[PDB]
C-alpha cells in the first residue's frame, strides 16, 4: 500500500471545456469577407 | 437624406428585423437651410 497521486475531479475537466468554448463563440463575429469587413461591418458602418 | 439619421434608420430597421423579426422607419417634416431642397423645407427619415 502506497500513496496514489491526486486525480482532480472530472468536474474540473468538464468545466474547463465550457470555459474555453464560452470565450471562443464571441471571439468570432462571423465572416463575410476574410480579415477586414467580416462580422465587423456592423462596427465599421456606425463609425463612418 | 444626406443627414445620417436616414442611413441609421435603415441600419436600425435591418438589425431589429434579424433579431426580434420586427423593424421599421418613419418619415417626418422639418426645416433645413443647411441642405434645402425647395423653399428651405425638407422631409427627413427618422429611425424607429
Amino acid at each position: 500500500a502506497y500513496y496514489e497521486n491526486p486525480e482532480v475531479p472530472q468536474a474540473n475537466a468538464y468545466m474547463l471545456e465550457a470555459a474555453t468554448s464560452a470565450v471562443k463563440e464571441v471571439a468570432t463575429l462571423g465572416v463575410d469577407t476574410e480579415a477586414v469587413n467580416g462580422g465587423q461591418v456592423a462596427f465599421d458602418t456606425v463609425n463612418q | 437624406m444626406r443627414h445620417n439619421t436616414a442611413k441609421i434608420a435603415v441600419n436600425i430597421a435591418v438589425r431589429e428585423q434579424i433579431e426580434a423579426g420586427v423593424g421599421a422607419w418613419r418619415l417626418v417634416t422639418d426645416y433645413e437651410d443647411q441642405s434645402p431642397t425647395s423653399n428651405n423645407q425638407v422631409i427627413r427619415r427618422e429611425p424607429i
